[PDB]
């Protein structure tokens, strides 16, 4: 494709590794470094203008590092593996006050993925749509940004059909976690502004720049 | 939001 | 092309789907009425009434929609409603100038007024067919990801026969973009924004209490 | 209860 999947799947391999808030929140301000280095490996998106660069990361990276530590997640039981190394664990996250959400990731994002047992071409496929969103507000043109997103849909689609001919509704179980990432990303961030407004958690620069 | 910025540039 | 299954899955969804009908009486009250901010609220909020109604009977006619626990079916009808609420008013505005109006000086915040009608752009620009929204709609109904479902894998056994029809139909009706059916499910993604923003539309909603129905199905 | 009229409606069924 002029989305090759491979520069997609190139791209993830690219950028392989108390308080368990405080924990996810230094992993993710961690990560945010590294998804600029892995949105740069996508095709097509530095060729973009910055101004709308900056505008798909702003509306993305939520999603974009929660899918990443989901499907690294996989061979955990009943928990998620943050890139600094450390495990948290369902009871550790209830106990720290945030088990709603934490369940939530466990059985529609970390468990689905495991059960259909998705690749990183997949991952990185599903993670370039994301990024790759028409829709992001103030995008000088999203008509080419759309275009990107169904390139991607082309790859995917031809990717499955190719490694997983034996499963032909496949294509849609993968874009199916979409809705469920939006709904748990929106959730995450609602989280996070309550916590940087009340203060209860240290937020690192680049975490703190994309939460204002 | 500098920091973005600063690390979407390499040419 | 659709199997002999997948097609009288299809007219049962469509007779069930036809059978949406808003009463003569709550669209006369389009041009008649006047032309209020507490005037337009009232309105809306009859209609979005009626909406749930009739939403809920099209509900109750899927697949095995009444061998789901009790509980869940309660769960799957408000962690829903916003959204296909949202793709019916969608397929009104893709088919009007009043309504429009009405819904923008009804007293909603501004902030979601834009966003809103930047939505049903996006839908119309797909140029959805009847059962493509009839099939979009079921899908958004019987979603297993929503809050309180007790026995999610049961409500994933009656969503994903509908997937294969909408992807068999999508490539019938519109071979010239073959990636249409992706863009439906990627308006699946978008409608989430729109539920998780909804209680906030509602709560800043300027007026001088809904109706019951509308106060339980998004709460008080 | 809770959820008054939506039990109520969804216990009616066929037409
Ligand atoms: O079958 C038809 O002919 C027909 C014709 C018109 C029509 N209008 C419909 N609406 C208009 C309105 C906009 C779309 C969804 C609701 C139903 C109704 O929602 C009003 C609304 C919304 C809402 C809006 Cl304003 C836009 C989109 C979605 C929603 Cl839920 N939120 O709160 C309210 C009321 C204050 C409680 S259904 C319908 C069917
Ligand atoms: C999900 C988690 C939320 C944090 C989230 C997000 C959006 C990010 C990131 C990062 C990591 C931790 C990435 C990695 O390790 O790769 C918060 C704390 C709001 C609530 C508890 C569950």
């Amino acid at each position: 494709e002029d989305m090759p999947v491979e520069r997609i799947l190139e791209a993830e391999l690219a950028v392989e590794p108390n308080d368990p808030v405080t924990n996810i929140c230094q992993a993710a301000d961690k990560q945010l470094f590294t998804l600029v280095e892995w949105a740069k490996r996508i095709p097509h998106f530095s060729e973009l203008p910055l101004d709308d660069q900056v505008i798909l990361l702003r509306a993305g990276w939520n999603e974009l590092l929660i899918a990443s530590f989901s499907h690294r997640s996989i061979a955990v039981k009943d928990g998620i593996l943050l890139a600094t190394g450390l495990h948290v664990h369902r009871n550790s996250a209830h106990s720290a006050g945030v088990g709603a959400i934490f369940d939530r990731v466990l059985t529609e994002l970390v468990s689905k993925m495991r059960d259909m047992q998705m690749d990183k071409t997949e991952l990185g496929c599903l993670r370039a749509i994301v990024l790759f969103n028409p829709d992001s507000k103030g995008l000088s043109n999203p008509a080419e940004v759309e275009a990107l997103r169904e390139k991607v849909y082309a790859s995917l689609e031809a990717y499955c059909k190719h490694k997983y001919p034996e499963q032909p509704g496949r294509f849609a179980k993968l874009l199916l976690r979409l809705p469920a990432l939006r709904s748990i990303g929106l959730k995450c961030l609602e989280h996070l502004f309550f916590f940087k407004l009340i203060g209860d958690t240290p937020i690192d620069t680049f975490l703190m720049e994309m939460l204002e | 939001h500098k920091i973005l910025h600063r690390l979407l540039q390499e040419g | 092309e659709l199997t002999p299954d997948q097609q009288t899955l299809l007219h049962f969804i469509m007779d069930s789907y036809n059978k949406q009908r808003m009463p003569q009486e709550i669209t006369n009250k389009i041009l008649k009425e006047e032309f209020s901010a507490e005037e337009n609220f009232l309105i809306l909020t009859e209609m979005a009434t009626n909406h749930v109604q009739v939403l809920v009977e099209f509900t109750k006619k899927l697949p095995g929609f009444q061998t789901l626990d009790h509980e869940d079916q309660i769960a799957l009808l408000k962690g829903s409603a916003v959204e296909a609420m949202f793709l019916r008013s969608a397929e009104i505005f893709n088919k009007s100038d009043l309504l429009e109006e009405r819904i923008r000086n009804s007293g909603i915040s501004d902030e979601y007024i834009t966003p809103m009608f930047s939505f049903y752009k996006s839908i119309g620009e797909l140029k959805m067919t009847q059962e493509e929204y009839a099939l979009l709609t079921a899908i958004v109904i019987l979603s297993p990801d929503r809050q309180y479902i007790k026995d999610r894998e049961a409500v994933e056994k009656l969503q994903e026969p509908l997937l294969d029809v909408l992807q068999k139909l999508c490539k019938i009706h519109q071979p010239e973009n073959p990636q249409h059916f992706a863009e439906l499910l990627g308006r699946l993604t978008e409608l989430r924004t729109f539920n998780h923003h909804h209680a906030e539309m509602l709560m800043s909603w300027r007026v001088n209490k809904f109706t019951p129905l509308l106060e339980e199905i998004w709460d008080v």
